[PDB]
Protein backbone atom coordinates (compact mmCIF):
# COMPACT_ATOMS: atom_id res chain seq x y z
CA UNK A 1 0.00 0.00 0.00
CA UNK A 2 1.38 3.66 -1.01
CA UNK A 3 -0.53 5.45 1.93
CA UNK A 4 0.56 4.88 5.76
CA UNK A 5 -2.88 5.89 7.18
CA UNK A 6 -6.70 5.51 5.14
CA UNK A 7 -6.79 9.15 6.05
CA UNK A 8 -7.38 12.47 4.65
CA UNK A 9 -3.80 13.48 6.51
CA UNK A 10 -1.77 9.84 5.04
CA UNK A 11 -3.17 11.16 1.31
CA UNK A 12 -1.75 14.52 2.17
CA UNK A 13 1.27 12.87 3.02
CA UNK A 14 1.33 10.73 0.26
CA UNK A 15 0.80 14.08 -2.16
CA UNK A 16 3.88 15.60 -0.70
CA UNK A 17 6.08 12.51 -1.73
CA UNK A 18 8.01 11.81 -4.81
CA UNK A 19 5.69 9.19 -6.26
CA UNK A 20 2.86 11.04 -6.17
CA UNK A 21 3.57 13.10 -9.45
CA UNK A 22 0.16 12.52 -11.63
CA UNK A 23 -3.15 13.33 -9.91
CA UNK A 24 -6.01 13.23 -11.62
CA UNK A 25 -9.57 14.57 -10.99
CA UNK A 26 -13.23 13.64 -10.98
CA UNK A 27 -15.72 15.89 -10.23
CA UNK A 28 -19.53 16.38 -10.53
CA UNK A 29 -22.60 18.70 -9.05
CA UNK A 30 -21.62 18.46 -5.57
CA UNK A 31 -18.83 20.61 -6.25
CA UNK A 32 -21.45 23.43 -7.68
CA UNK A 33 -23.95 23.51 -4.98
CA UNK A 34 -21.70 25.94 -2.66
CA UNK A 35 -22.44 28.05 -5.66
CA UNK A 36 -26.06 28.14 -5.91
CA UNK A 37 -26.24 25.62 -8.90
CA UNK A 38 -28.24 22.80 -7.82
CA UNK A 39 -27.46 18.54 -7.85
CA UNK A 40 -29.15 16.56 -9.12
CA UNK A 41 -29.93 13.81 -6.55
CA UNK A 42 -29.76 15.46 -3.19
CA UNK A 43 -33.64 15.01 -1.59
CA UNK A 44 -35.52 18.24 -1.37
CA UNK A 45 -32.75 20.35 -2.71
CA UNK A 46 -31.98 18.45 -6.52
CA UNK A 47 -33.57 18.81 -9.30
CA UNK A 48 -35.11 15.59 -9.83
CA UNK A 49 -37.24 16.77 -7.22
CA UNK A 50 -38.62 19.87 -8.17
CA UNK A 51 -39.55 18.91 -11.90
CA UNK A 52 -43.29 18.23 -11.15
CA UNK A 53 -44.68 21.58 -13.10
CA UNK A 54 -42.66 19.95 -16.18
CA UNK A 55 -45.15 16.47 -16.55
CA UNK A 56 -42.54 13.90 -17.35
CA UNK A 57 -42.76 10.36 -18.04
CA UNK A 58 -39.36 10.25 -15.88
CA UNK A 59 -37.37 12.76 -14.24
CA UNK A 60 -34.48 12.79 -16.22
CA UNK A 61 -36.50 12.97 -19.73
CA UNK A 62 -35.61 16.58 -19.34
CA UNK A 63 -32.18 15.36 -20.31
CA UNK A 64 -32.61 12.37 -22.89
CA UNK A 65 -31.94 13.48 -26.48
CA UNK A 66 -35.51 12.42 -28.14
CA UNK A 67 -37.73 13.58 -25.83
CA UNK A 68 -36.56 16.78 -25.98
CA UNK A 69 -35.97 16.86 -29.78
CA UNK A 70 -40.28 15.62 -29.50
CA UNK A 71 -40.28 18.25 -26.32
CA UNK A 72 -37.78 20.81 -25.79
CA UNK A 73 -40.37 23.62 -23.80
CA UNK A 74 -39.66 21.51 -20.21
CA UNK A 75 -35.70 21.86 -21.01
CA UNK A 76 -35.91 25.51 -21.98
CA UNK A 77 -37.75 26.33 -18.82
CA UNK A 78 -36.12 24.90 -16.75
CA UNK A 79 -33.15 26.70 -18.43
CA UNK A 80 -34.79 29.78 -18.30
CA UNK A 81 -35.33 28.92 -14.27
CA UNK A 82 -31.80 28.23 -13.22
CA UNK A 83 -29.35 30.28 -15.12
CA UNK A 84 -27.84 31.82 -11.89
CA UNK A 85 -27.06 35.45 -11.34
CA UNK A 86 -23.26 34.89 -11.08
CA UNK A 87 -20.28 32.40 -12.17
CA UNK A 88 -18.45 31.81 -8.81
CA UNK A 89 -16.22 28.84 -8.59
CA UNK A 90 -16.06 27.51 -5.23
CA UNK A 91 -13.23 26.08 -3.09
CA UNK A 92 -12.77 23.15 -4.61
CA UNK A 93 -12.34 24.79 -7.97
CA UNK A 94 -9.31 26.95 -7.04
CA UNK A 95 -8.32 23.76 -5.08
CA UNK A 96 -8.18 22.15 -8.82
CA UNK A 97 -6.74 25.39 -9.79
CA UNK A 98 -3.17 24.64 -7.09
CA UNK A 99 -2.93 21.28 -8.41
CA UNK A 100 -2.74 22.76 -11.95
CA UNK A 101 -0.45 25.59 -10.91
CA UNK A 102 2.14 23.00 -9.41
CA UNK A 103 2.47 21.08 -12.13
CA UNK A 104 0.53 18.39 -10.27
CA UNK A 105 -2.84 18.04 -12.39
CA UNK A 106 -2.78 15.36 -15.23
CA UNK A 107 -6.42 16.06 -15.96
CA UNK A 108 -10.23 16.54 -14.55
CA UNK A 109 -12.74 14.82 -15.69
CA UNK A 110 -15.85 16.39 -15.03
CA UNK A 111 -19.67 16.14 -15.54
CA UNK A 112 -20.87 19.49 -14.86
CA UNK A 113 -21.92 22.14 -17.77
CA UNK A 114 -21.10 25.05 -15.77
CA UNK A 115 -17.87 26.15 -16.92
CA UNK A 116 -16.60 26.70 -13.61
CA UNK A 117 -13.55 24.74 -13.92
CA UNK A 118 -12.65 27.29 -17.39
CA UNK A 119 -13.25 30.60 -15.14
CA UNK A 120 -11.26 28.97 -12.39
CA UNK A 121 -8.17 29.24 -14.67
CA UNK A 122 -8.26 25.44 -16.31
CA UNK A 123 -7.65 25.20 -19.59
CA UNK A 124 -8.55 23.41 -21.97
CA UNK A 125 -5.71 21.10 -22.07
CA UNK A 126 -6.29 20.40 -18.26
CA UNK A 127 -9.90 19.23 -18.82
CA UNK A 128 -12.28 16.37 -20.20
CA UNK A 129 -15.55 18.47 -20.06
CA UNK A 130 -17.06 14.61 -20.57
CA UNK A 131 -20.60 15.69 -21.04
CA UNK A 132 -19.80 18.94 -22.97
CA UNK A 133 -20.86 22.64 -22.05
CA UNK A 134 -23.55 24.94 -21.53
CA UNK A 135 -21.20 27.67 -23.26
CA UNK A 136 -21.64 26.98 -27.09
CA UNK A 137 -25.03 25.62 -28.95
CA UNK A 138 -25.97 23.81 -32.21
CA UNK A 139 -28.46 23.10 -34.56
CA UNK A 140 -29.57 19.64 -34.05
CA UNK A 141 -29.46 18.82 -38.29
CA UNK A 142 -25.99 16.76 -38.72
CA UNK A 143 -25.77 18.21 -42.03
CA UNK A 144 -26.19 21.89 -41.25
CA UNK A 145 -24.20 22.22 -37.52
CA UNK A 146 -25.07 26.00 -37.25
CA UNK A 147 -23.23 27.43 -34.21
CA UNK A 148 -24.54 29.84 -32.28
CA UNK A 149 -23.37 31.89 -29.38
CA UNK A 150 -24.36 32.13 -25.60
CA UNK A 151 -25.89 35.26 -26.20
CA UNK A 152 -28.24 34.54 -28.97
CA UNK A 153 -29.45 31.29 -26.55
CA UNK A 154 -30.28 33.96 -23.98
CA UNK A 155 -31.68 36.35 -26.05
CA UNK A 156 -33.84 32.91 -27.01
CA UNK A 157 -34.55 31.23 -23.54
CA UNK A 158 -35.35 34.65 -21.80
CA UNK A 159 -38.21 35.46 -24.66
CA UNK A 160 -39.47 32.41 -23.97
CA UNK A 161 -39.14 31.28 -27.65
CA UNK A 162 -37.62 27.72 -28.33
CA UNK A 163 -34.71 28.56 -30.01
CA UNK A 164 -34.45 27.73 -34.08
CA UNK A 165 -31.94 27.91 -36.92
CA UNK A 166 -31.82 30.50 -39.02
CA UNK A 167 -30.95 28.33 -41.91
CA UNK A 168 -32.83 25.12 -41.40
CA UNK A 169 -35.61 26.34 -38.94
CA UNK A 170 -34.45 23.12 -37.29
CA UNK A 171 -34.21 22.89 -33.30
CA UNK A 172 -30.54 24.31 -31.35
CA UNK A 173 -29.64 22.65 -28.33
CA UNK A 174 -26.44 23.68 -26.63
CA UNK A 175 -23.66 21.40 -26.45
CA UNK A 176 -24.40 19.40 -23.60
CA UNK A 177 -23.80 15.52 -23.72
CA UNK A 178 -28.09 14.43 -23.50
CA UNK A 179 -28.64 10.51 -22.07
CA UNK A 180 -28.67 8.53 -25.37
CA UNK A 181 -25.86 10.58 -26.90
CA UNK A 182 -22.13 9.73 -27.57
CA UNK A 183 -19.42 11.50 -25.65
CA UNK A 184 -16.71 13.46 -27.10
CA UNK A 185 -13.96 11.96 -29.30
CA UNK A 186 -11.49 13.73 -26.85
CA UNK A 187 -13.02 11.74 -23.44
CA UNK A 188 -11.90 8.27 -25.17
CA UNK A 189 -8.46 9.94 -26.36
CA UNK A 190 -7.23 11.13 -22.85
CA UNK A 191 -8.71 8.03 -20.97
CA UNK A 192 -6.34 5.69 -22.86
CA UNK A 193 -3.32 7.70 -21.69
CA UNK A 194 -4.16 9.19 -18.73
CA UNK A 195 -4.88 6.12 -16.58
CA UNK A 196 -1.70 4.35 -17.22
CA UNK A 197 0.20 7.22 -15.41
CA UNK A 198 -1.65 8.48 -12.58
CA UNK A 199 -0.69 8.48 -8.94
CA UNK A 200 -3.64 9.84 -7.17
CA UNK A 201 -7.16 9.99 -8.07
CA UNK A 202 -9.57 12.63 -6.81
CA UNK A 203 -13.37 12.13 -6.71
CA UNK A 204 -15.34 15.15 -5.29
CA UNK A 205 -19.15 15.69 -5.35
CA UNK A 206 -20.71 12.79 -7.61
CA UNK A 207 -22.95 10.33 -6.64
CA UNK A 208 -20.81 7.70 -9.32
CA UNK A 209 -24.10 6.94 -10.86
CA UNK A 210 -23.22 7.88 -15.00
CA UNK A 211 -21.69 5.93 -17.33
CA UNK A 212 -19.12 5.41 -19.04
CA UNK A 213 -18.28 8.12 -16.81
CA UNK A 214 -18.54 6.32 -13.50
CA UNK A 215 -15.99 3.61 -15.00
CA UNK A 216 -13.03 5.95 -14.87
CA UNK A 217 -12.28 5.18 -11.23
CA UNK A 218 -11.46 1.73 -12.13
CA UNK A 219 -9.20 2.51 -14.95
CA UNK A 220 -6.65 3.24 -12.39
CA UNK A 221 -3.54 1.10 -11.55
CA UNK A 222 -4.54 -1.01 -8.47
CA UNK A 223 -1.56 0.54 -6.68
CA UNK A 224 -3.05 4.13 -7.05
CA UNK A 225 -4.55 5.33 -3.80
CA UNK A 226 -8.35 7.01 -4.29
CA UNK A 227 -9.74 10.20 -2.35
CA UNK A 228 -13.47 10.35 -2.47
CA UNK A 229 -14.78 13.89 -0.69
CA UNK A 230 -18.51 13.75 -1.00
CA UNK A 231 -21.29 14.27 1.51
CA UNK A 232 -22.30 10.56 1.48
CA UNK A 233 -20.16 7.10 0.05
CA UNK A 234 -20.52 6.69 -3.65
CA UNK A 235 -18.72 3.82 -6.10
CA UNK A 236 -18.94 0.81 -3.95
CA UNK A 237 -19.26 -2.45 -5.41
CA UNK A 238 -12.31 -1.84 -9.47
CA UNK A 239 -15.13 -0.31 -6.85
CA UNK A 240 -14.23 1.87 -3.54
CA UNK A 241 -13.19 -0.57 -1.16
CA UNK A 242 -13.77 1.81 2.20
CA UNK A 243 -14.18 0.22 5.05
CA UNK A 244 -13.44 -4.13 4.71
CA UNK A 245 -10.49 -5.75 5.88
CA UNK A 246 -9.19 -5.83 2.72
CA UNK A 247 -9.15 -2.02 2.19
CA UNK A 248 -5.48 -0.53 0.99
CA UNK A 249 -5.77 2.47 -0.70
CA UNK A 250 -9.71 4.02 -0.79
CA UNK A 251 -10.15 7.04 1.32
CA UNK A 252 -13.52 8.60 2.10
CA UNK A 253 -14.28 12.35 3.66
CA UNK A 254 -17.96 12.49 4.47
CA UNK A 255 -18.60 16.72 4.16
CA UNK A 256 -18.58 19.44 2.29
CA UNK A 257 -16.58 19.47 -0.76
CA UNK A 258 -15.02 22.88 0.09
CA UNK A 259 -14.68 22.16 3.87
CA UNK A 260 -12.29 18.66 2.85
CA UNK A 261 -10.52 20.87 0.12
CA UNK A 262 -9.45 23.31 3.08
CA UNK A 263 -8.71 20.57 5.53
CA UNK A 264 -6.75 18.90 2.35
CA UNK A 265 -5.24 22.05 1.45
CA UNK A 266 -3.90 22.94 5.09
CA UNK A 267 -2.61 19.06 5.93
CA UNK A 268 -0.44 20.27 2.46
CA UNK A 269 0.25 23.51 3.78
CA UNK A 270 -1.45 25.73 1.30
CA UNK A 271 -3.68 26.84 3.27
CA UNK A 272 -3.16 30.31 3.02
CA UNK A 273 -2.50 30.28 -0.65
CA UNK A 274 -5.92 28.74 -1.07
CA UNK A 275 -7.75 31.26 1.32
CA UNK A 276 -6.01 34.09 -1.39
CA UNK A 277 -7.05 32.56 -4.60
CA UNK A 278 -10.04 32.57 -3.43
CA UNK A 279 -10.13 35.90 -2.23
CA UNK A 280 -8.36 37.19 -5.32
CA UNK A 281 -10.50 35.78 -8.13
CA UNK A 282 -14.11 36.55 -6.48
CA UNK A 283 -12.84 40.17 -6.40
CA UNK A 284 -11.70 39.91 -10.32
CA UNK A 285 -15.35 38.41 -10.67
CA UNK A 286 -17.27 40.94 -8.51
CA UNK A 287 -15.66 43.76 -10.70
CA UNK B 1 -22.32 2.71 -34.33
CA UNK B 2 -21.01 5.68 -32.72
CA UNK B 3 -18.63 6.36 -29.66
CA UNK B 4 -20.50 4.88 -26.35
CA UNK B 5 -23.35 6.79 -25.35
CA UNK B 6 -24.14 8.29 -21.65
CA UNK B 7 -26.17 5.66 -19.71
CA UNK B 8 -27.88 5.64 -16.40
C1 LIG C 1 -24.98 10.32 -20.32
C2 LIG C 1 -25.21 11.80 -20.09
C3 LIG C 1 -26.05 12.00 -18.85
N1 LIG C 1 -25.98 13.37 -18.34
C4 LIG C 1 -26.05 14.55 -18.97
C5 LIG C 1 -25.93 15.50 -18.00
C6 LIG C 1 -25.92 17.00 -18.08
C7 LIG C 1 -27.25 17.64 -17.70
C8 LIG C 1 -27.19 19.16 -17.76
C9 LIG C 1 -28.48 19.87 -17.37
C10 LIG C 1 -28.37 21.39 -17.40
C11 LIG C 1 -29.71 22.12 -17.46
C12 LIG C 1 -29.55 23.63 -17.46
C13 LIG C 1 -28.78 24.09 -16.23
C14 LIG C 1 -28.00 25.39 -16.39
C15 LIG C 1 -27.08 25.67 -15.21
C16 LIG C 1 -26.21 26.91 -15.38
C17 LIG C 1 -25.30 26.84 -16.58
N2 LIG C 1 -25.79 14.81 -16.84
C18 LIG C 1 -25.59 15.33 -15.49
O1 LIG C 1 -26.21 14.45 -14.56
C19 LIG C 1 -25.21 13.77 -13.78
C20 LIG C 1 -25.33 14.16 -12.33
O2 LIG C 1 -24.45 13.29 -11.59
P1 LIG C 1 -23.49 13.89 -10.48
O3 LIG C 1 -22.75 12.74 -9.89
O4 LIG C 1 -22.73 15.04 -11.04
O5 LIG C 1 -24.54 14.49 -9.45
P2 LIG C 1 -25.60 13.90 -8.41
O6 LIG C 1 -26.58 14.98 -8.11
O7 LIG C 1 -26.07 12.57 -8.85
O8 LIG C 1 -24.66 13.63 -7.16
C21 LIG C 1 -24.02 14.72 -6.47
C22 LIG C 1 -23.29 14.13 -5.29
O9 LIG C 1 -22.59 15.18 -4.57
C23 LIG C 1 -22.96 15.15 -3.21
N3 LIG C 1 -22.92 16.52 -2.71
C24 LIG C 1 -23.81 17.53 -2.99
N4 LIG C 1 -23.43 18.71 -2.56
C25 LIG C 1 -22.22 18.46 -1.95
C26 LIG C 1 -21.28 19.30 -1.30
N5 LIG C 1 -21.44 20.62 -1.17
N6 LIG C 1 -20.15 18.74 -0.82
C27 LIG C 1 -19.97 17.42 -0.98
N7 LIG C 1 -20.78 16.53 -1.56
C28 LIG C 1 -21.89 17.12 -2.03
C29 LIG C 1 -24.32 14.46 -3.15
O10 LIG C 1 -24.52 13.85 -1.89
C30 LIG C 1 -24.16 13.41 -4.26
O11 LIG C 1 -23.50 12.23 -3.81
C31 LIG C 1 -23.86 14.09 -14.42
O12 LIG C 1 -23.48 13.07 -15.33
C32 LIG C 1 -24.12 15.43 -15.10
O13 LIG C 1 -23.33 15.59 -16.28
N8 LIG C 1 -25.82 13.51 -17.03
ZN1 LIG D 1 -29.55 24.49 -39.27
Amino acid sequence: RLLDELTLEGVARYMQSERCRRVICLVGAGISTSAGIPDFRSPSTGLYDNLEKYHLPYPEAIFEISYFKKHPEPFFALAKELYPGQFKPTICHYFMRLLKDKGLLLRCYTQNIDTLERIAGLEQEDLVEAHGTFYTSHCVSASCRHEYPLSWMKEKIFSEVTPKCEDCQSLVKPDIVFFGESLPARFFSCMQSDFLKVDLLLVMGTSLQVQPFASLISKAPLSTPRLLINKEKAGQSGGMDFDSKKAYRDVAWLGECDQGCLALAELLGWKKELEDLVRREHASIDA
Amino acid sequence: EALPKATG
